[PDB]
RNA sequence: AGGAUAAGUGCAUUAUGUUUAUGUGGUGAUUUGCCCUUCUGUAGCCA
RNA sequence: GUAAAGCGCACGCAGGCGGUUUGUUAAGUCAGAUGUGAAAUCCCCGGGCUCAACCUGGGAACUGCAUCUGAUACUGGCAAGCUUGAGUCUCGUAGAGGGGGGUAGAAUUCCAGGUGUAGCGGUGAAAUGCGUAGAGAUCUGGAGGAAUACCGGUGGCGAAGGCGGCCCCCUGGACGAAGACUGACGCUCAGGUGCGAAAGCGUGGGGAGCAAACAGGAUUAGAUACCCUGGUAGUCCACGCCGUAAACGAUGUCGACUUGGAGGUUGUGCCCUUGAGGCGUGGCUUCCGGAGCUAACGCGUUAAGUCGACCGCCUGGGGAGUAC
């Protein structure tokens, strides 16, 4: 109630910016692959859409997606994942990045090039 | 029990105009009549008396401009338990020097102009809104 | 047929657009529900709803709303003279003394709402429902809250005030 | 000036109105329950009145376009028998909405009522099926009853006169959407905030509607002859 | 219940002997014969803490008494306190 | 003999007004969403 | 209030807090004085390098700190009041508060005898059930335990949940009124101890009816839901063991202030006591609506208004009132 209320029983405290499920306290972090799955969507959708589990430095592992017609992917390679939840799969938390580590820059995107590894404006 | 008596004072004078009365009475603290003399010169109120010892009281004839005047929202601020002091380089400018803070000083009740005129601080009693 | 208030000055605001449907009772209708913002350039509480056929008609509909049942207020300088806190059914808003030196800042539609209410220097931030329906009341209760100049001594501030009326 | 609240000591009652409660904030003006019901008297109206009674005075001097409207199943009479005046214009059948709002609509609708009315009086009205004809002569009838009020007077009144409130809502529901100064008769079942003048009372019959708003009283009677220096020399006959 | 001829007596060995029964000693011992008259009850059974409520009640109040007493003169403290006895 | 307020002729199902099986997910109606005012100003946006 | 969120409730130490006046003290308070707080990247004023970025003199936010002198408007300490807070005596009054005693009639159920013959029961309709070994019903008389209407109401009581046949004994707590007294003895409450509707549940009491289970019927894609029938622990009583919940003025505790009217029902003054009434003045308790409040229902003198002190608790959902 009162300033007095909170002196003697403290609250707690909120933050934002921050609600993304991510590791090793920084933005991008590398791991080996470990399985591939073609899997079934969520949300009412008829895409089989394609994701991998990685196998990450600090002892966990955790699911992100692949994509882009014909991008090269086997189940011992090394990539590089970045935070970004994918609301069509069952968990996925994370997105990998194509054009970094052992995989190379791919095309088959239009919304975000940094992103996934391509050059040009749209080429 | 009610601890702090002049939040009780200012409910007096809100409801006093919600319920549009001419006079409101009440108790009378040294402090109270100290601040009603304030309010009174710098024309909050109208005007008052205080009278009886054996029951100390105050009466006050109440603020119209408007028929339902700027009184309904005057608000105690450095309360008991909720004690805040301000110097006399952090005095409450209120309403841009529309309003009105009551401020008790060391040198006695007046307005924040007047402490600040005289370069004093104090305990900052209560804002108009 | 009604008194209305004018302003020398064109605001067309529109805010809000939507469509009436009763499903299988003579099925759904082409008719839109509208909402339009008419301001003075210092204020006014005009604020209307209506609806029609088609949006254009629904509009002007909404707009001739905005400006009976409505009278226009007036606020000197671009900033408020009091820090308060305007709360209008759920959509809170806030207010602090400022300079000249900053103007607007916000976005959307509440720009274009704050620059005719005269409270656009002191646009501090809004909380609780802050879709486009119910935002828009900066210049109806942040001017029903209101305080404007009106003295020569802050010592006289309270004074001046009380003799206004006495 | 006297003379209307020495009907006030003489006129006021009804014994109740409505409910065991009635309406708390007309409580001070007006008497309390007794032996299981609701009874008011004519006695709580008079110290009220005392002063209150200088705002017939206020409507009487700028008097040429008022309207007597919100009809009852008693208070009718008295609607059509206040404003029995040549200045002054009445309804005999409900009142409803946008009959000042939309008076636009009203007033093209008024201009096809004087006309097709000189037609059906006349007799000019026939068709080969007389049913369509007196079906519409009866209809033209209610709009003539309903409308009569502004139907033969220059535009939107000055004042508005409520004698009832317990039904006829709408008439105090559009003058305070016009802005035009109200003048009002509530009763026991019905607040005295919100409207500009009151005569404390009750709605029905003669009691209060014409017992101050007539000729045997002397406040609408001194309002008028403050109208013969400011917009008229001669006016007086006119009005009661 | 309490009863006139012990709040009489109360008054005849407690505070002022005459027209007084309101003052700090006296108020704790017609309290006290309230207490007693409740411990009466409770020699029936044991099952009534809808009555323990105002027990509570009686002994809160005696300590509250007893600190206003106290902080006043140790002397009445002092003698009324061992005068009506109570807890080992 | 008080089962004699006689029903206060004030009385009406008198306080649950209830029960005999179910059938996937999204989907209609627009690319100028534009026809009220001087100055203090506006809907992609202006006097 | 209902969105996540008032502790389950009373009582209350430590701590936080103190209506009103006088005396008094000066812990906090505030002013004054003095010492301190280097440097620019930041900030304010210069300056120099091809501007700039950069670096830098004077000033500074220098983010940090000190004590003396003085004041008493303010809180805190303390002594005696005050009443404007609260506490207490006799007098009266309402009620299912608590603990322990006493007591009657009648449906279901049973036995017996008398009289007497075929359906009775159940339900939406129904079948399973009961019955010719004579059921159902009825007269007379005995058996037995929960239970106690209608009065009984939106009543009232208890600490909140909680209390229900009627009565008394023992006793609590509240409601009114005059005489009389004390005179802040006050407010809140971390910790805390104390304490149960119900069933769960140990032992003792007890069993007419109903019932989870278990069977069987009816329903149907079935049928564990829906609905019935037999039928047991249970229900039903008392205390006792960790007190669960929709454990509530739904709204913490308690108090001050803010247009009323009326209902339920009650102290008491007054009435033709003229019908659960009116007026005078209090009472809990509820309808109705004004000032003010909500997102809506709704609140509105018992607040969800105006607020007070002081404590509790919340920070998207699911998964979780669980894990730990």
């Amino acid at each position: 109630a009162t300033v007095n209320q909170l002196v003697r029983k403290p609250r707690a405290r909120k933050v934002a910016k921050s609600n993304v499920p991510a590791l090793e306290a920084c933005p991008q972090k590398r791991g080996v692959c470990t399985r591939v799955y073609t899997t079934t969507p969520k949300k009412p959708n008829s895409a089989l859409r394609k994701v991998c589990r990685v196998r990450l430095t600090n002892g966990f592992e955790v699911t992100s997606y692949i994509g882009g017609e014909g991008h090269n992917l086997q189940e011992h390679s090394v990539i590089l994942i970045r935070g970004g939840r994918v609301k069509d799969l069952p968990g996925v938390r994370y997105h990998t990045v194509r054009g970094a580590l052992d995989c190379s820059g791919v095309k088959d995107r239009k919304q975000a090039r940094s992103k996934y590894g391509v050059k040009r404006p749209k080429a | 029990s009610m601890q702090d008596p002049i939040a009780d004072m200012l409910t007096r004078i809100r409801n006093g105009q919600a319920a549009n009365k001419a006079a409101v009475t009440m108790p009378s603290s040294k402090l109270k009549v100290a601040i009603a003399n304030v309010l009174k010169e710098e024309g909050f109120i109208e005007d008052f008396k205080v009278e009886g010892d054996t029951k100390p009281e105050l009466e006050l004839t109440l603020k119209y401009f408007q028929g339902k005047a700027v009184v309904e929202s005057i608000q105690r601020v450095s309360r008991p338990g909720l004690r805040i002091y301000k110097r006399k380089d952090e005095l409450p400018k209120v309403m841009a020097g529309l309003g009105i803070a009551v401020v008790s000083t060391s040198k006695g009740v007046m307005t924040d102009r007047a402490a600040r005129q005289a370069g004093l601080g104090g305990e900052i009693i209560c804002y108009v809104a | 047929a009604h008194i209305e208030k004018q302003a020398g000055e064109l605001q067309e605001k529109l805010i809000a657009v939507n469509r009436v449907s009763k499903t299988v009772k003579g099925g759904r209708i082409f008719s839109f529900t509208a909402l339009t913002v008419v301001g003075d350039g210092n204020g006014r509480v005009g604020f209307g709803y209506g609806k029609a056929r088609e949006v254009p008609a629904a509009i002007q509909k909404a707009m001739e709303k905005a400006r009976r049942n409505m009278i226009n207020v007036a606020l000197n300088n671009g900033t408020l003279q009091h820090p308060v806190k305007g709360v209008h059914t759920g959509s809170r808003v806030f207010m602090q003394p400022a300079s000249e030196g900053t103007g607007i800042i916000a976005g959307g539609a509440m720009r274009a709402v704050l620059e005719v209410a005269g409270v656009h220097n002191v646009l501090a931030k809004a909380y609780g429902s802050t879709n486009p329906i119910n935002v828009v009341r900066a210049t109806i209760d942040g001017l029903e809250n209101m305080n404007s100049p009106e003295m020569v001594a802050a010592k006289r501030g309270k004074s001046v005030e009380e003799i206004l009326g006495k | 000036a006297t003379v209307s609240m020495r009907d006030m000591l003489k006129a006021g009652v009804h014994f109740g109105h409505q409910t065991r409660y009635w309406n708390p904030k007309m409580k001070p003006f007006i008497f309390g329950a007794r032996n299981k019901v609701h009874i008011i008297n004519l006695e709580k109206t008079v110290p009220m009145f005392n002063e209150a009674l200088a705002e017939l005075n206020k409507i009487a001097s700028r008097k040429g376009k008022i309207l007597f409207v919100g009809t009852k199943r008693a208070a009718s009479e008295a609607v059509k028998d206040a404003a029995l005046s040549c200045d002054q214009f009445f309804v005999n059948h409900r009142w409803l909405g946008g009959m000042l709002t939309n008076w636009k609509t009203v007033r093209q609708s008024i201009k096809r009522l004087k006309d097709l009315e000189t037609q059906s009086q006349d007799g000019t009205f026939d068709k080969l099926t007389k049913k369509e004809a007196l079906m519409r002569t009866r209809e033209l009838e209610k709009l003539e009853n309903s409308l009569g009020g502004i139907k033969d007077m220059g535009g939107l009144p000055d004042a508005l006169f409520v004698i009832d409130a317990d039904h006829e809502h709408i008439a105090i529901k559009e003058a305070n959407n016009l802005g035009i100064p109200v003048f009002a008769i509530v009763d026991t079942n019905s607040d005295p905030d919100g409207v500009d003048f009151v005569i404390p009372g009750n709605d029905d019959a003669i009691r209060a509607v014409t017992l101050y708003l007539g000729a045997v009283a002397a406040t609408v009677r001194e309002g008028r002859s403050q109208d013969l220096a400011s917009q008229a020399e001669e006016s007086f006959v006119e009005a009661e | 219940s309490l009863s006139t001829e012990a709040t009489a007596k109360i008054v005849s060995e407690f505070g002022r002997d005459a027209n007084d029964t309101g003052s700090t000693e006296v108020q704790v011992a017609l309290l006290t014969a309230q207490i007693n008259h409740l411990q009466g009850h409770f020699a029936e059974h044991k099952k009534d803490h809808h009555s323990r409520r105002g027990l509570l009640r009686m002994v809160s109040q005696r300590r509250k008494l007893l600190d206003y007493l106290k902080r006043k003169d140790v002397a009445r403290y002092t003698r009324l306190i061992e005068r009506l006895g109570l807890r080992r």
